[PDB]
RNA sequence: CUAGUUGGUGGGGUAAUGGCCCACCAAGGCGACGACGGGUAGCCGGUCUGAGAGGAUGGCCGGCCACAGGGGCACUGAGACACGGGCCCCACUCCUACGGGAGGCAGCAGUUAGGAAUCUUCCGCAAUGGGCGCAAGCCUGACGGAGCGACGCCGCUUGGAGGAAGAAGCCCUUCGGGGUGUAAACUCCUGAACCCGGGACGAAACCAGGGCCACUCAUACUGGCUCUGACUGACGGUACCGGGGUAAUAGCGCCGGCCAACUCCGUGCCAGCAGCCGCGGUAAUACGGAGGGCGCGAGCGUUACCCGGAUUCACUGGGCGUAAAGGGCGUGUAGGCGGCCUGGGGCGUCCCAUGUGAAAGACCACGGCUCAACCGUGGGGGAGCGUGGGAUACGCUCAGG
């Protein structure tokens, strides 16, 4: 582009957009869980995901992923959701937070622990 | 100082009033290139003196009406419409460019 | 009521004052017309006190009016002294 | 805190002997002797062509185990003498070798840089007749490093000021083994510092 | 409650009414005045303008007109009064009215 | 039309210089005369000199090359490695005597027009002035 | 887009110019150099990032503006349309003998609601400063302090020396042995916590006695100097000093590649991991534990968001035959740009002086707290714009060729 043009039109500044519209752009977000169903993996991957409608404070209502070896939720659980998509199932952009309000963490869980919410194990 | 600027009168459609369009230069705060824009006054003639065309001199005024803070300190040069028709013919492109276009 | 008094500036347990030329109405921290001296309360320093005389009494010359702390440290610097 | 734990293990993961205890770091156990090999279960496996990563990584690791001081310090540290006039590489050992602690170290009051620490820490020091407790304290040039008077007659400090009968000083210190004092003469100069240290790489890894 | 300074409104209202009073007179008078040279009578015209003159410059005296606000009614007033009084006038009193 | 005289010029002497013309002809004004003047002073060109082209005025520029060299590609170094416009109608760009660059660590230089004249960054330094920024040589 | 709309004449109002407002007259003003409308915003010295250009930001602190439960209004005043002043309307709360009354923390602290989330219903008026008073002095949730919450930054602590060809336990093994590891145990020294004693700066004025000057008729007032002058601390019996004195919080993340750190066991497309690529279906350095290791150390790691890496909007500093990208071609408006010679002008352009560019920050120097973080003092640089003077090569303009 001539300097006359772009002093003219000039360069247009990117504008990045969110991948989690966990509203109030917030770090997290409480909602009241609606179906614990159980979603299949894409492309390659097989087998039994475990994920969960949630109704946000934000107005949203959204599907989020419950990590861990086993969970606790049920229909009207209150729940933290912490953004985070799962590449396998399309449609889940969020990850449920373990070890906060409803959602236990996971039991017998000797590692990983900050993620996973489960306290420290007193060594017998 | 009262500021000074010198225009041309563009109009003299009003009472005791001309409108006189300043030119201004400067370098462009980031590309540097020297560009050119311009503003209309609406400067006080009551003798009714300036007429359209004229070169004139503009002086930083008390208010005379809304929309008026300036006095016709003097003339510069008189007669010279190659100006007036710049500024005419680019009113004229107005005109258009809205739902139909303007000519060329 | 321009003023000529101190402004807090040092820290907690470590004030250090600032001879200003204010209005009356700043806060004591705010913004003041001149600055003129210094003082060092706990003379933590050989030098815990200057006062440039000279525009002390060019800002009374016209209605400065010392805190009364002020004037006393004013006067350690002889701004009055008339000898 | 600064570290604390298993230190000849530091020795032989850099594969370069460190003296992280003053003594014995010369009898036949500083580890590094008859077993120079890196801690764990795999120290004896073969090690693979290190990253550049890798390289700085350990360069600096060591350099800065060497004053057993902690990443966070070291680093101001550098961005202060990154940003002083004078060949950084120099200048930040320099500063390095400025710390009372070190000093202590430095002068023969301490066997290792740890209890140099200490005694900086509990008290047993001085900088000018003022006592200083701050291990980080710079030293300037023309600073007179004293035990403490109290402390004169602590076993610890006449064994070790024994000891350093004979023993020379850096060329840009002095210390009367008399009144137990000492004085910084001077920064001392990469040369004058006998560093398994490459400054080069660690300003490299600061690089990154 | 009570903020014992409430004296201040009780205290505006007073002199609200009392400035109030002064430019009704004020008005008053100046018309009255504009009025009669209006008609064209000299005399009576200029002595009435002569005491607006003065009520104005009293308002301004404390707080009530105050500043060039006397300034600006005298002057709107000996205008308004002398042209008028081009009528066949002619400043008899002169009052208010360098001739 | 021939938009701008002064760029015209230092590309014919680009040009010729790439294919090592001793000569190359440029139509005169008295401004490029004026830069001529440096390119020799600061050595670039042997020189130059006033002439007559079809009855009209041209400046000759004798150019100047490094000596012929070793291995394959004999060709000489050339003595003006570069040779850039730089303020240019339509994106002028002048500057005060305190932003006159500093051309290639100081082994280039940088020909500016100032209301002292034609100079070199340094001469203009010297001189305390600035001006537009006709272009940069090295 | 808009008729008080643009100008005029007369007039009102103001401290003052002015359509600011009004009567009459004329036929206006703005816009594509973006009017009008919609959205967002309190704005700024600065701050974060960046090699820079630039990008993002404007909470704490300082400057300005706006608001005071929402809307409107004036009074009193030098000054307000006036947070702890007034009036009306708004719904809501409370008292009511049901006619009618009374209220309004975006001040400090505190409660409640909402939220992932944000403190003491604290001490003091001693200091800074402020209002009234001749003064003594009174008032002062501003302020000076202490308290709660690694919420952030900085400092420090959780031992030092010796100590086996190397305990046990645990892990691995070619079953010889290797590792955790001088780590431990233990020995000696040192000795945070904790105890005992001393105990602060911040405070000197305002104003007990004496002596003295200026003005004066005065030994009447008023003002000052000085001496021996006296009173006063919330913090706080805290900092700090001296003596005594115990080996005495850790930890958190990670070890498939990016990326520094590898073995056994368990599990068997499960249970789970996951930032991306991906890993698990009986040998998994990728899941869980353990041993060992790497990083960092009331820290460590995660989530969110901004810039950096991203020259991935390119002014510095990119491109368009086939990768994304030439409009299908022309004519021409605005605009951008301009052959050779001379003269005038000096608008751009360059120079000098001067004014402004605040303080804070950034940079350099010196200094204060044991260092540093932090803070103090001083100096230097700095775009831009105002003013005066100057230059005239180039660009512009004018005249001539």
């Amino acid at each position: 582009p001539t300097i006359n043009q772009l002093v003219r039109k000039g360069r247009e500044k990117v504008r990045k957009k969110s991948k989690v519209p966990a509203l109030k752009g917030a770090p997290f977000r409480r909602g009241v869980c609606t179906v614990v169903r159980t979603v299949t993996p894409k492309k390659p991957n097989s087998a039994l995901r475990k994920v969960a409608k949630v109704r946000l404070t934000s107005g949203y209502e959204v599907t989020a992923y419950i990590p861990g070896e086993g969970h606790n939720l049920q229909e009207h659980s209150v729940v933290l959701i912490r953004g985070g998509r799962v590449k396998d199932l399309p449609g889940v952009r969020y990850h449920i937070v373990r070890g906060v309000y409803d959602a236990a963490g996971v039991k017998d869980r000797k590692k990983s622990r900050s993620k996973y919410g489960t306290k420290k194990p007193k060594e017998a | 100082p009262k500021k000074v600027l010198t225009g041309v009168v563009v109009s003299d459609k009003m009472q005791k009033t001309v409108t006189v369009l300043v030119e201004r230069q400067f370098p462009h705060p980031l590309y540097g290139k020297v560009i050119k824009r311009s503003k209309k006054y609406l400067a006080h003639d009551p003798e009714e003196k300036y007429k359209l065309g004229d070169v004139v001199e503009i002086i930083e005024s008390r208010p005379i009406s809304k929309r008026k803070r300036f006095r016709v300190l003097r003339l510069v040069e008189s007669g010279r419409m190659d100006l007036v028709e710049k500024y005419l013919i680019r009113r004229q492109n107005y005109q258009s460019l809205s739902k139909r276009g303007g000519k060329a | 009521m321009v003023k000529i008094r101190l402004a807090r500036f040092g820290s907690k347990h470590n004030p250090h004052y600032r001879i200003v030329v204010t209005d009356a109405r700043r806060k004591r921290d705010g913004k003041y017309i001149e600055k003129i001296g210094y003082y060092d309360p706990r003379k933590t320093t050989p030098d815990w006190l200057k006062v440039d005389v000279e525009r002390a009494r060019y800002w009374l010359s016209v209605g400065a009016q010392p805190t009364d702390t002020a004037r006393r440290l004013l006067r350690q610097a002889g701004v009055f002294r008339q000898e | 805190g600064r570290y604390i734990g298993p230190v000849c293990r530091l020795c032989r993961r850099e594969g370069v002997k460190l003296y992280l205890k003053g003594e014995r770091c010369y009898s036949p156990k500083c580890a590094m002797e008859r077993r120079p090999y890196p801690p764990g279960q795999h120290g004896q496996k073969r090690a693979r062509r290190p990253s550049d990563y890798a390289v700085r990584l350990r360069e600096k690791q060591k350099l800065r185990r060497i004053y057993g001081i902690s990443e966070r310090q070291f680093r101001n540290l550098f961005e202060e003498a990154s940003k002083k006039k004078g060949v950084t590489g120099s200048v930040f050992l320099g500063l390095l070798e400025s710390r009372l602690d070190n000093v202590v170290y430095r002068l023969g009051f301490a066997v290792s840089r740890r209890q140099a620490r200490q005694l900086v820490r509990h008290g047993h020091i001085t900088v000018n007749g003022r006592r200083v407790d701050l291990p980080s304290y710079r030293v300037r040039p023309g600073d007179e490093i004293a035990v403490a008077e109290k402390s004169r007659n602590l076993e610890l400090i006449r064994q070790n000021l024994e000891a350093m009968k004979g023993r020379k000083v850096g060329p840009w210190l002095s210390l009367d083994v008399e009144g137990m004092k000492g004085k910084f003469l001077r920064l001392p100069d990469r040369e004058d510092l006998a560093l398994p240290v490459n400054e080069q790489l660690v300003i490299e890894f600061y690089s990154r | 409650r009570n903020l014992s300074a409430l004296k201040r409104h009780r205290q505006s209202l007073k002199r609200r009414l009392r400035n109030k009073a002064k430019k009704s007179a004020i008005k008053t008078l100046s018309k009255k005045a504009v009025q009669l040279a209006q008609e064209g009578k000299a005399e009576e015209a200029l002595k009435i303008m002569r005491k607006a003159e003065s009520l104005i410059d009293k308002a301004a005296k404390g707080s009530t007109l105050h500043k060039n606000a006397a300034a600006r009614r005298k002057s709107r007033l000996m205008r308004k009064v002398r042209q008028l009084l081009e009528a066949a006038g002619a400043p008899l009193i002169g009052g208010g009215l360098s001739a | 039309m021939l938009t701008d005289p002064i760029a015209d010029m230092l590309t014919r002497i680009r040009n010729a210089t790439r294919v090592y013309k001793e000569s190359t002809d440029v139509p005169a004004s008295r401004f490029k005369e004026e830069i001529l003047r440096i390119l020799a002073r600061e050595g670039f060109i042997k020189g130059y000199e006033r002439v007559d082209v079809d009855g009209k005025p041209y400046l000759r520029v004798y150019l100047k090359y490094g000596p012929r060299r070793q291995g394959p590609d004999p060709r000489p170094e050339q003595v003006i490695h570069h040779i850039r416009r730089i303020s240019k109608p339509g994106r002028r760009v002048y500057v005060g005597v305190k932003e006159i660059p500093r051309v290639r660590r100081g082994l280039g230089i940088a020909i500016l027009s100032t209301s002292k004249g034609v100079l070199t960054d340094r001469e203009a330094r010297k001189l305390g002035v600035g001006g537009e920024l006709i272009c940069e040589v090295w």
